[PDB]
RNA sequence: GUUUGACCUCAAAUCAGGUAGGAGUACCCGCUGAACUUAAGCAUAUCAAUAAGCGGAGGAAAAGAAACCAACCGGGAUUGCCUUAGUAACGGCGAGUGAAGCGGCAAAAGCUCAAAUUUGAAAUCUGGUACCUUCGGUGCCCGAGUUGUAAUUUGGAGAGGG
C-alpha cells in the first residue's frame, strides 16, 4: 500500500545461500563425536546453573546461566578452582540476590556431587 | 529476600591510602606549578576566588573541575604562608 | 617503590621541572634523525606499565611525525601515533611493535617512543610471558591497527556506542548487508 | 583455473588423500573400559545411554550398572631428606619435647620456626623411626 | 541562623548584587 | 674546525646546561658534596662491597663441598636499586642515602633529595653515577644506601651523618630556593 | 575579549622562558616551533591584506599593462 | 584595525597598552606582570618531618 | 532601581527543540548570561555566585521528550519546578514578526494569579526573572513586544507577541508558545522540604 | 696528576649469530577513496563508509574475558545462526537508510603484566666455549642487567605470621 526493498545497493555480490545446512549439521555431529571420543567418560559440556531471565517480559521464565558463583560453589562445599576440574562452570561477575535461584543451584550442585565418579590421579 | 552481596571496587570507593596522598602531595611541592596555576595563585591573593574559579572553569573542562582545583591551590597558599 | 613517584611526576607536564625537561629534550630530538634509536626509555615508568622489560631483545625507538591535516582541512582521519608506529615498523622490520607512548610535543612535531620486541631473540623465544609475539599472527600488528592506539582509531570496544565497529566496521557492514537465504525460505 | 589446469596436466602426480571414511568413525581413546564397550553401529548419545552415563547435563533441544559398576570398582580401590632428619635428631637429643625452649634456641632452630611446625615434623620423624 | 518550616535549620546568606565587574564578557 | 654531529650535539648540550635558568629541584644537584667528605664517605662504603658474582659462586660451592660431606650472622652490604632505596627510605631503614648527580633521564631522581629531607633520612648528593657504580659491582647505580652496619664502622657512620648534615644540608639550605643557571 | 581575558590566554605551554642569555643557534630553532595555532577569521585576513598593500602596488602603468595582457589573451582565443 | 566602531563611524583604533599586550602574547613575554618567573621553591610539605 | 541578571543553564539530555528554547530566551532576555552545559544540583547556586546572577534558569530533561524548568533565586530563594508540555520554538515558520533582540517586553498577566499566594509568587518571579531590568547592558530602548501570561486548566500559557504598527495598533504572535505546569516548589534553592505538591 | 682510570653517548668492522623484503591474495585486518546512477531540475542526500589504489597477516583473521547490558523475581567475554525486525532511530521526515538488549540455539575457557623491598645475599637471562642421553642438558668464561631480570601478588582481591 507498506513495502521497503533494500535492493538499491550491489546486493547481488553479497548473497549467501545456505546449501550447507545439511552438510554443517553432519559436521557438528562429527565434531561432537570427536570431542566425546577425546573426553571419553565425561559428558560433553560443563554443568550449567539455573537462572532467571531479565526484563518484565521474560522474568516468568527460568533459563541456563553461564556459571554459578564463588558463593554458590562455597555453599555447596567446594572451591571455584576445584569446581572447574570437575566440570562445573564458574561465573565471577554474576551476583546472588534471589534465594530461590540460589537454593535451586546449590541442590543442583549437591545432586551433581552425589552422581559423579572422580578418577584418582594415579 | 535479599542475600547481602559481596563488596566491590568503588563501594570502598576511594579507600584513603595514606601513602598515595603523601606521594601526590610530595610531587605537588617538588614539580612547582603549571603557568596557569602560577597565575591562579596570584589571582586568589589579589582578585579572590570569584575570578579565580572563572578562569579555572574556562581553562579546565567543567565546574566540578574548577572547585577541586581552586581549593587545591587554596591549600598550597594555606600551607606555604602559615605552616 | 619508585615508579609511583615517577607516574605522578609525569602527570604534571606544564609544571616547572617537567617544563624545563621538555624544553631541552624537544630541541635535542630535533638535532637528531627523524627515526632513531633511544639508548633507554626516557620515561621508564610508562614504558614498563606498557610492558617494557629492560632485558636483551627489547628495543626503544624514538620517532617524529608532522602535525595537522577547505584544502587545509582535507582531513586524513588516521592518527599521528599510528603513522609513527608504522614508520618504525618498516625501518625495524625484524622487530614487532608492542606499544608506544607520548614523550614530547611541539608546534610542528609530536614525538613518540615506540617499544619493540625481537621475536628472533632467544631471551624472548623462551620465557612464556613474551613468546606469544613470535607466533606469525603478530607480523606487523601496527600495520593492521592491533596496537593500543590502532584499536582506539578503529573504535573497537564494548557497548551501544561501538555497535558500528565492535567486530570491525568492514566485517559488520558486510554481515548486515547480506541477503541470507535458506533452503526452506524464511 | 590457472594452477589446477597445469597440475591436472603435469607428470608430477596429485597428493591424493582419501580421508573421508575417517571423518565419521573416530575410535574412542581416553578409557579402555569404554573402548571395549562402545557399539560403533550406534551413535554417540546412544552409546552413552547404553552404558548409562549422562551425555548432556543441560536438557537437549529436540526429542530423545553393566559397565558403571566396573568403573566404581577401579575408583573405590612423602618422606624426609637426610639433612632434615639429622636436624630433627639434634633438636630431640638436646631438648626432647619443650617446644618453647626448642624454638627459642638460636643454635639448632636457625630458621626461626614455630612450635606447630616442629611437633609435626618430629612426629613424621618418629613415625618413620621407633 | 534561622530555620526552615519543618524541623531543619537554614543558613541565611546575604542577597546577591548583580554587578557588571571588570570582566564579564560584556562592556558598556 | 669541523666536528662530527654527535660531538657538536654534546657540546651544545653542555653550554645549554649552563645558560638556561633551571628549576630549583634540579640545580639542587651540582651543589654537591666536596672532595674530602666524598673520599671519606667512600672510605666507609668500600668496606661494604656487595659480594661479587665470582665471590658468591666460590663461597656457595665451598658450602656444598664442606656441608654435604662433613650459625653465621646476617652480612651487611650497601643497598643499591632505586625501587629498593625509595623502599628503604620511607620505611626509615636508611641512615645514609647517596644520590648521583648525573642521571640519564634527570626526572628519575628529582623527588629523592626532598623525600629524604621529608622522612628525616640523612642524604648526600655525591658526584658520579660511575663512582657509585664502582662500589657496587655495577656500571652505574644512581643510588646507594647504608641500612645496617658493623659496630666498628657504626661510630664512623654516625659521624659521617653529622659531617654530611653540617657540610651538605647546612651549606645548601639556599638550594631549595634560587633558580640555578643565570651565568652570563 | 577584554584585557583581562587575554592575560589569562597569555599563559601558554611556552611561558616562563629566558631569551636574552641564550645562544642564537638554539633560539632560532625554538622560535620556529613555538607558535600556537590559534583560530583565525576572514574578517582579519581582509584588514591585514589592506595593511600590507603599498602605494606603487597598483599604479596607472600596471593597470594599463594588465589590460594589455588580457587583450592579448582575447586575441589568442581567436587565433584558433 | 580596519573595522568600523559601533559608537561612531570613525575607525576603531587600539590603545598602546593593548598593542603591547598582543605582541607580548606572540613572543610569549610574561603577560601578567608584578610576578616573578623564578620564585624560590617554598617547601610547604617537607618543613615538617615524618615520625 | 530594578537591577537583575539571569543565568541560562542546561543539562545533558536536552534535545533539539529544548536547545532552541535556551537559544531564543537568551535572545529575548538582554540580561541572560548564557552558559553551555552542566552535569550532576547544589552547584547552580555557586555558578550564580560567580557571575553575580540574581536568577537561575535550570532546564532539565529526564526522559528526552520531557522538559523541566527549575526557575530560582540563588541564595535562599524559592525554586519552582515546571513541566513544559506543548512547544513551538522561535524557528517555526508559521510565526511572522521581528521583535528587537532583547528590548524591554511588557509583561501581561491574569486575574487567577492573585487568587492564591501560590500563584502570586510565580507571578512575581515571572515579572523580574522572565522580564527585564530598565538598564540592562544588551537592552534595546523602544519597546516592541509583550509577554502574554494566562492560566487555564491549572497551567500558564506563555506567548510573545510583537506589536504591529500602521499609518491604531495590531500585534502578531511569535516566539516560544508553551504551557507551564507547576509541578513543585521547594523552600530553599534546590534544598529543604517541599512547600507545594500537585 | 700536564698522568692514569671509571663511566655516558655516538660510531665502525666481508666481525659471531640471526632477521626483513618478493609471490599468492577467495576469505580476513587496516589505510586511502570516487563516479556513472537514484532521488523533479538539485550545493545536502543516494550509489557508498562501495569500485579502483596502497599496506599487513593466517588457516582462519578479527573479536574477546566489561570503564557490558539493563531496570528485572535481574542477566553476564567474544563470535555466529533464528528471532528482535523493516521494529527503535535517521532522513527536502523525499528517494530512501536502518540497529541493539531480551528469548531460542551453535560453540564455549580462561587468564597475564605494570603499580606495594629478594634485600639473610640478581634467586634471572643471552652469547662463547668443552662434553653429553642434542627441537635440548650440564660445566666453565665474556657479558645484559639494580635507570630492575627472577620468585610472590592482579580485585574473583591479595600478602606476612600463628
Amino acid at each position: 500500500p507498506i513495502l521497503k526493498n533494500h535492493f538499491r545497493k550491489h546486493w547481488q555480490e553479497r548473497v549467501k545461500v545456505h546449501f550447507d545446512q545439511a552438510g554443517k549439521k553432519v559436521s557438528r555431529r562429527n565434531a561432537r563425536a570427536t570431542r566425546a571420543a577425546k573426553i571419553a567418560p565425561r559428558p560433553l559440556d560443563l554443568l550449567r546453573p539455573v537462572v532467571r531471565a531479565p526484563t518484565v517480559k521474560y522474568n516468568r521464565k527460568v533459563r541456563a546461566g553461564r556459571g554459578f558463583t564463588l558463593a554458590e560453589v562455597k555453599a555447596a562445599g567446594l572451591t571455584a578452582a576445584y569446581a572447574r576440574t570437575i566440570g562445573i562452570a564458574v561465573d565471577h561477575r554474576r551476583q546472588n540476590r534471589n534465594q530461590e535461584i540460589f537454593d535451586a543451584n546449590v541442590q543442583r550442585l549437591k545432586e551433581y556431587q552425589s552422581k559423579i565418579i572422580v578418577f584418582p590421579r594415579n | 529476600t535479599s542475600m547481602t552481596p559481596a563488596p566491590k571496587i568503588s563501594y570502598k570507593k576511594g579507600a584513603a591510602s595514606n601513602r598515595t596522598k603523601f606521594v601526590r602531595s610530595l610531587v605537588r611541592e617538588i614539580a612547582g606549578l603549571s603557568p596557569y596555576e602560577r597565575r591562579l595563585i596570584d589571582l586568589i591573593r589579589n582578585s579572590g576566588e570569584k575570578r579565580a574559579r572563572k578562569v579555572a572553569k574556562k581553562r579546565l573542562g567543567s565546574f566540578t573541575r574548577a572547585k577541586a582545583k581552586v581549593e587545591e591551590m587554596n591549600n598550597i597558599i594555606a600551607a606555604s604562608r602559615r605552616h | 617503590g619508585a615508579y609511583k613517584y615517577l607516574e605522578e611526576l609525569q602527570r604534571k607536564k606544564q609544571s616547572d621541572v617537567l617544563r624545563f625537561l621538555q624544553r631541552v629534550r624537544v630541541w635535542e630530538y630535533r638535532q637528531k634523525n627523524v627515526i632513531h634509536r633511544a639508548a633507554r626509555p626516557t620515561r621508564p615508568d610508562k614504558a614498563r606499565r606498557l610492558g617494557y622489560k629492560a632485558k636483551q631483545g627489547f628495543v626503544i625507538y624514538r620517532v617524529r611525525v608532522r602535525r595537522g591535516n577547505g584544502v587545509n582541512e582535507l582531513k586524513y582521519q588516521r592518527s599521528l601515533r599510528a603513522t609513527a608506529e608504522e614508520r618504525v615498523g618498516r625501518r625495524a622490520a625484524n622487530l614487532r611493535v608492542l606499544n608506544s607512548y607520548w614523550v614530547n610535543q611541539d608546534s610542528t612535531y609530536k614525538y613518540f617512543e615506540v617499544i619493540l620486541v625481537d621475536p628472533q631473540h632467544k631471551a624472548i623465544r623462551r620465557d612464556a610471558r613474551y613468546n606469544w609475539i613470535c607466533d606469525p599472527v603478530h607480523k606487523h600488528r601496527e600495520a593492521r591497527g592491533l596496537t593500543a592506539t590502532g584499536k582506539k582509531s578503529r573504535g573497537i570496544n564494548k557497548g551501544h556506542k561501538f555497535n558500528n565497529t565492535k567486530a570491525g566496521r568492514r566485517k559488520t557492514w558486510k554481515r548486515q548487508n547480506t541477503l541470507s537465504l535458506w533452503r526452506y525460505r524464511k | 583455473s590457472v594452477r589446477k589446469r597445469k597440475m591436472n596436466r603435469s607428470s608430477v602426480g596429485k597428493a591424493t588423500r582419501r580421508n573421508k571414511d575417517k571423518q565419521r568413525k573416530i575410535n574412542i581413546q581416553s578409557n579402555p573400559i569404554i573402548a571395549a564397550n562402545w557399539d560403533y553401529s550406534l551413535t554417540m548419545a546412544q552409546n552413552y545411554k547404553k552404558l548409562g552415563l549422562r551425555a548432556k547435563l543441560q536438557t537437549p533441544a529436540g526429542g530423545k550398572e553393566t559397565e558403571v559398576v566396573k568403573k566404581l570398582e577401579e575408583l573405590a580401590s612423602r618422606s624426609q631428606s637426610e639433612r632434615e632428619e639429622e636436624w630433627l635428631e639434634k633438636l630431640y637429643k638436646k631438648h626432647g619435647d619443650d617446644y618453647k625452649k626448642m624454638f627459642f634456641d638460636k643454635k639448632l632452630n636457625i630458621y626461626q620456626q614455630s612450635e606447630g611446625d616442629l611437633k609435626r615434623r618430629l612426629l613424621r620423624w618418629k613415625k618413620r623411626n621407633g | 541562623y534561622s530555620k526552615y518550616a519543618d524541623g531543619s535549620d537554614r543558613i541565611i546568606k546575604p542577597e546577591i548584587n548583580p554587578v557588571y565587574d571588570s570582566d564579564d564578557s560584556d562592556a558598556e | 674546525v669541523k666536528w662530527p654531529e654527535y660531538v657538536r650535539v654534546q657540546r651544545q648540550k653542555k653550554i645549554l646546561s649552563i645558560r638556561l635558568k633551571v628549576p630549583p629541584t634540579i640545580a639542587q644537584f651540582q651543589y654537591t658534596l666536596d672532595r674530602n667528605t666524598a673520599a671519606e664517605t667512600f672510605k666507609l662504603f668500600n668496606k661494604y662491597r656487595p659480594e661479587t658474582a665470582a665471590e658468591k659462586k666460590e663461597r656457595l660451592t665451598k658450602e656444598a663441598a664442606a656441608v654435604a660431606e662433613g650459625a653465621s650472622p646476617k652480612p651487611y652490604a650497601v643497598k643499591y636499586g632505586l625501587n629498593h632505596v625509595v623502599a628503604l627510605i620511607e620505611n626509615k631503614k636508611a641512615k645514609l642515602v647517596l644520590i648521583a648527580n648525573d642521571v640519564d633521564p634527570i626526572e628519575l631522581v628529582v623527588f629523592l633529595p626532598a623525600l629524604c629531607k621529608k622522612m628525616g633520612v640523612p642524604y648526600a648528593i655525591v658526584k658520579g653515577k660511575a663512582r657509585l657504580g664502582t662500589l657496587v659491582n655495577q656500571k652505574t647505580s644512581a643510588v646507594a644506601a647504608l641500612t645496617e652496619v658493623r659496630a666498628e664502622d657504626e661510630a664512623a657512620l654516625a659521624k659521617l651523618v653529622s659531617t654530611i648534615d653540617a657540610n651538605f644540608a647546612d651549606k645548601y639550605d639556599e638550594v631549595k630556593k634560587h633558580w640555578g643557571g643565570g651565568i652570563l | 575579549k577584554n584585557k583581562h581575558d587575554l592575560v589569562d590566554e597569555g599563559f601558554n605551554r611556552y611561558t616562563f622562558r629566558d631569551t636574552e642569555n641564550l645562544p642564537d643557534w638554539f633560539l632560532e630553532d625554538e622560535k620556529e616551533h613555538s607558535k600556537i595555532n590559534k583560530p583565525i577569521t576572514k574578517e582579519a585576513a581582509m584588514a591585514i591584506k589592506e595593511k600590507i598593500k603599498a602605494m606603487n602596488a597598483r599604479p596607472i602603468k600596471k593597470v594599463a599593462e594588465a589590460k594589455a595582457r588580457k587583450r592579448m589573451r582575447a586575441v589568442a582565443r581567436l587565433e584558433k | 584595525t580596519g573595522l568600523l566602531d559601533k559608537n561612531s563611524g570613525s575607525s576603531l583604533n587600539l590603545t598602546k597598552e593593548e598593542l603591547e599586550l598582543i605582541s607580548k602574547i606572540q613572543r610569549n613575554e610574561q603577560t601578567d606582570d608584578s610576578i616573578n618567573p623564578y620564585e624560590p621553591l617554598i617547601d610547604w610539605f617537607t618543613r615538617h618531618e615524618e615520625v | 532601581m530594578n537591577k537583575q541578571r539571569t543565568l541560562l543553564i542546561s543539562s545533558r539530555g536536552v534535545n533539539y527543540r529544548h536547545r532552541h528554547l535556551i537559544q531564543d530566551l537568551s535572545g529575548l532576555l538582554p540580561h541572560s548570561r548564557k552558559e553551555p552545559k552542566l552535569d550532576t544540583l547544589q552547584q547552580l547556586n555557586e555558578i550564580a555566585e560567580l557571575y553575580n546572577c540574581n536568577n537561575v534558569l535550570f532546564f532539565e530533561a529526564r526522559k528526552h521528550q520531557d522538559l523541566y524548568l527549575w526557575l530560582s533565586k540563588p541564595p535562599n530563594g524559592p525554586t519552582i519546578k515546571f513541566y513544559i508540555q506543548n512547544l513551538h520554538t522561535m524557528d517555526e515558520l508559521n510565526f511572522t514578526g521581528n521583535c528587537l533582540k532583547g528590548s524591554r517586553p511588557v509583561l501581561s498577566f491574569d486575574q487567577r494569579f492573585e487568587s492564591s499566594p501560590h500563584y502570586q509568587l510565580i507571578k512575581e518571579l515571572l515579572v523580574h526573572n522572565f522580564g527585564v531590568p530598565p538598564n540592562a547592558r544588551k537592552s534595546k530602548p523602544f519597546i516592541d513586544h509583550v509577554m502574554s501570561f494566562s492560566i487555564v486548566d491549572d497551567k500558564i500559557w506563555v506567548r510573545t507577541y510583537e506589536i504591529s504598527h500602521s499609518t491604531d495598533i495590531s500585534l502578531v504572535e511569535i516566539g516560544p508558545r508553551f504551557v507551564m505546569t507547576v509541578i513543585l516548589i521547594l523552600e530553599g534553592s534546590f534544598g529543604g522540604p517541599k512547600i507545594y505538591e500537585n
